[PDB]
């Protein structure tokens, strides 16, 4: 086992007393912004995560995933629950050792590709790097070798104007990568790839896990990649999970056309 | 009125005066002997030599582009022409202490004045006063503590200068994306590295913005430093109102708005062959050095 | 000086105002008429009740906080309380006419600036030269052309307050995102939409971060405004710098500062119970407006000095108890000066000559008309504590350091003093630092307080010798001034238009011992006017013979 | 026929001349970028779009897909090439007519969604609407049922920093269709959209151009959406075209990996 999540629960907005009651009662979110404003984010998530493994999660869209893997690396506290990472609430640490684990635990990778325009690609794939004071060498020939499986090696001096969102995306997760973490939080990185990137991006994560035994939680929409690496998989809706099963999600479901 | 505070401000001058003489006479003269050896090297330099380092310094940041390396030499000629070379040394080491101090003060506080929405709260009335009040007003307490000469001159730019960087500082790391900043955040990027790759580097339009603020308002804070002693540019303006010569008033107010503009032109090339310019500039500097000594 | 850029300029501007008087001379009246209507119209209005209308717009703007409010209310009944309301009217009426132009010239051009990057390079430099060029030394052409009174505090303080504006706006509506822009650019949105929907409300942070500067910038630019006839605060901190009484200089700075913190707060609680709040607010404003509604002649300048003021009080006093109706201005020398050469002004009464303002006398003197001594008794010369065994200029050896101490660069007192410097030998080797009067003043007090040794280039009469013991020192080669005389002073043309006031000026006489009575009577704490009074009631005969 | 693409090319960085060149002998796009830092976004282009046709657009991700939908509202120039929209070259259009142009005739929708933080879905949802001139109320109410259309109704007063990355996108393609235009240009505007509402927003937009005969231009990267939607398909790589073709891709294709 590797991380624990208990009663999380992150509620957006103000008014958050009234709110966390009609989710009590079992209100729906709609109604609770209508009256209050405030958005349930997630409600109630409760689960576990084991060490090499790929934790799809997956929702539509307003379901509180980015919520989540924001939680997961406390971007963000949450209003009531408790996040374990080895046995280690992350809301009970100094910040030195939130920084160790922010820098050598988890990394995470972002919708919208959290990227700094002022540097290149060289620069923003091992600003993971450079802030763990690695030398420039090895540092600068892991980011090349990062963008090589991204098939970014020629843009390395181009800066992210200069490109589009898939090249932008995969620079993220180069970034995430190139730092090896022993977790590796992602919020759809393959959201605006191609089939064919893609599927080498896929390869890339299962060829990593294999060797390194490596926790990776992967937000999807897209059922094929899920099922394919997916070692287990948790579908969300409204806030709340409903499964969290691997593949018999297929066979058994509670109203779950999300499928078919 | 009925409320003396104009009697406890006097009481108040009186005892910080007669208790902190020692500290005040001793930055006088450290200030004044200090200051007077950095125009006198200046001044040593050939105002020749010193045109034609600036202007090929200002070739090398420009690259191809003539126009601000010839107004600079034209500028600086007319300037050594007119035979205010002096006084322009004098009002370079004033601007440049002024300017120097008021960013190292400035840009630290409003960093801190960013991170913090109580020190903002705390410092917004402290800048208004240090920029609304006169510099009149200045000029009695820092003559009666310092003493006439250059540093009080350089004390009442410093208080007129600072706010300009001090909120621009701020304005620009408080404008920075927070998507960045979380991303910077979740690599573990302390303030100190998120604040030197991050911030500042987003920022630094409204920095050097205010750093530009910071110099036209020393540099116009001349005249109400050379109305308590500094010698320079201010002391030909004074002579020209009192003569109500206009002339030698806007040769001199000509001359002031040429070191701004040159020392804008030079501080805005620092927002965005290199080794051989370096090596060509640190030909230059030892040519100064050379200069200094001759 | 091998290149005559000074004959140039000089030659340049003399044309100039001599070819373009006649629209300057009718819009500065009209501006002038504008502006002391609204300064009336303000004053009026009592304190209370404005203070009461302040506090309640504060209170609606900030919502549930306290502490603008609270601070707006203590900051003017404290001012109401120093005596220091009607100038705070006259430096609201300029500062928000300065304010209100500088951003109306400044938010349109910084736009144009940052459409165009040709016009950022054409402007940039006349910024540069707004913003760094001393205001003195288009001081005098600004009071040539607008002549006395608020509106060339007005033009000095939006040229100096316009460029933080116009480079801050350049930046906002540079620094907003060019992806936004390219969608406004899709959906068909003219310059203007895509400026007043896009641009303008993400720019407000730098925007408004300018219009804070121009307004910080434009409450310094009081002063410089107050030296050439502007009422309000200025006049207070440059009697407070004359006196170097740093009491009243710290209030009316402060009264300042009050004044510009609640300007800021009311203008950045623009950037991001409605209907009655509103309704409140109009309401405080109708009884604003509400409570608001509730001859022989010569116009004088004069300088911001014991002598002249006790001088100048005494006049008006003595015409307006016999059919007069006078106006009286504080200006500075230079200015008023020039002020009297143009016309503008009916004459002036500080003609310190021949050795104080021998190079005004000189420069104008064909423009002018020099009625004589009005006071015989006035000195020049070096000045020592009345405590030091020096009595003669030729037994000083090291004292002060074997440095003098000046009074401000040009004034003929220091030339007198460069000429005594080489006309002497003990003092050969010693020094002239040319400083303000202010500063002269603070340093002979400290001096004194500290019992130090300190030399001075003064006069009499003035407030030193009855503040501080002070002697003045032996000049037997008299190199440096012999027993000078204020004289009278007129404009070119008064004896054909006011000659009633000419006959005044012409008979005008009253001795120094005089002067330095009205001095002591003021600086124990009674008001100019009380003093001219009580003086005129004292030497009633001599006033009726001067008319 | 609605619009035509004649010769059209759009070449970026500088040193254009050597790499239009390059590319008229037929060098690579990663060479060239090599040699001259020039990334040709787009070659020789020539195709033509009918009325009422979701012309579907599909590619590896670094292949002109973008730039040529930016092109088309003719946001940039291209360096040489024409584009006609109603037997009309935008590029030879005075301000008045491009601006009737790109209100009437064509909206954009962005990969990056193109959104103002400073207003409310509502309030960017409508903004194509108020540049018309359009009043107060019927533009609002366009917007409100553009929204329901797009589940996000109850979501009308927040900001998109209260929103996540595929509610921005129903919010950028709402503001696109509130317009009501006759061409509909689409950057990925189902990348971050889940399943289903992936498939309302699909039968939306066939209902759209079944009733009003309306030409859409459609990015994608999933196969099932193009299959389903696009009438007709453009494959690109490396900045030309490959096939244009609706459905015989599948059958025909010159070394096309890219289909299953
Ligand atoms: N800064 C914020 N302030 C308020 N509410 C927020 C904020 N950020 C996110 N939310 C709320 O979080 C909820 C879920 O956020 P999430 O980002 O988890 O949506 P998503 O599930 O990530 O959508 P997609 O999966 O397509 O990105 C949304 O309903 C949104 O209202
Ligand atoms: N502002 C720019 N300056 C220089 N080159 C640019 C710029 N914007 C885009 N490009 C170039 O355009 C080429 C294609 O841009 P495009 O946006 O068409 O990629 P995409 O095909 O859109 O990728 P995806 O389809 O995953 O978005 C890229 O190779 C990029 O280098």
């Amino acid at each position: 086992v590797k991380i624990k999540i208990e009663h999380l629960t992150k509620i957006f907005g103000k008014r958050i007393k009234t709110a966390l009651t009609m989710v009590e009662k079992g209100e729906p979110k709609n109604e609770i912004l209508k009256k209050t404003g405030a958005t349930v984010g997630v409600y109630d998530t409760n689960f576990e995560i084991n060490e090499g493994e790929i934790f799809v999660i997956m929702g539509l869209s307003g379901s509180g995933k980015s919520t989540l893997l924001r939680l997961l690396n406390r971007l963000i506290e949450p209003t009531s629950g408790k996040i374990f990472i080895d046995n280690q609430d992350v809301a009970t640490l100094n910040k030195e050792d939130l920084l160790q684990v922010r820098r050598k635990t988890m990394s995470m990778v972002f919708q919208n590709f959290g990227l700094f325009p002022h540097r290149t690609i060289l620069e923003n794939t091992e600003y993971g790097l450079e802030v763990q004071n690695v030398p420039k060498e090895e540092r600068r020939k892991r980011a090349e070798k990062a963008l090589d499986n991204a098939n970014l090696l020629d843009f390395k001096d181009q800066y992210p104007k200069q490109l589009s969102g898939g090249m932008q995306q995969r620079v993220g997760l180069a970034r995430a990568l190139a730092n090896d973490p022993e977790i590796l939080l992602m919020d759809q990185a393959f959201s605006a790839l191609d089939p064919l990137i893609r599927r080498e991006m896929q390869d890339e994560l299962l060829e990593l896990q294999a060797k390194f035994q490596k926790t990776i939680i992967f937000v999807s929409h897209d059922l094929n990649e899920a099922l394919r690496i997916g070692d287990r998989i948790a579908i969300m809706k409204d806030g709340k999970i409903m499964q969290i099963g691997t593949g018999e999600e297929i066979l058994t479901n509670p109203a779950n056309d999300y499928v078919k | 009125g009925q409320v003396p505070i104009a009697n406890w401000v006097s009481s108040a001058t009186d005892w910080i005066t007669s208790t902190f003489s020692s500290g005040f006479d001793v930055i006088q003269k450290s200030g004044t002997v200090l200051m007077n050896g950095i125009t006198g090297a200046l001044t040593a330099v050939p105002f020749w030599l010193m045109i034609a380092v600036v202007t090929i310094l200002a070739i090398l940041v420009s690259g191809k582009k003539i126009a601000f390396p010839l107004f600079t030499f034209i500028g600086l000629s007319l300037i050594a022409n007119q035979g205010l070379w002096s006084d322009l040394m004098s009002t370079i080491t004033l601007v440049l202490l002024s300017s120097l101090l008021s960013i190292i003060i400035g840009v630290p506080l409003g960093i801190w004045m960013a991170k913090s929405d109580l020190v903002a709260k705390i410092v917004q009335p402290i800048l208004d006063f240090m920029q609304t009040m006169p510099g009149f007003v200045y000029l009695i307490p820092a003559v009666a503590f310092f003493g006439i000469g250059v540093v009080p001159g350089v004390f009442a730019s410093v208080i007129f200068a600072l706010p300009p960087t001090v909120r621009m500082t701020n304005l620009g790391i408080r404008q920075v994306s927070t998507e960045l900043v979380e991303a910077a955040d979740s690599f573990g990027s302390t303030a100190r590295q998120k604040l030197f790759k991050l911030e500042f580097p987003l920022a630094k339009g409204t920095i050097m913005a205010g750093v530009n603020q910071t110099i036209m308002l020393a540099l116009s804070m001349v005249v109400i430093a050379s109305m308590i002693g500094a010698p320079g540019l201010g002391r030909g303006v004074l002579a020209a109102v009192q003569s109500a010569d206009i002339g030698k008033g806007f040769v001199s107010g000509i001359s002031l708005v040429i070191l701004a503009i040159i020392i804008d032109r030079f501080t805005q090339k620092l927002n965005v062959v290199k080794k051989w310019k370096r090596g060509i500039a640190l030909v230059s500097l030892l040519a100064l050095i050379i200069g200094a000594f001759s």
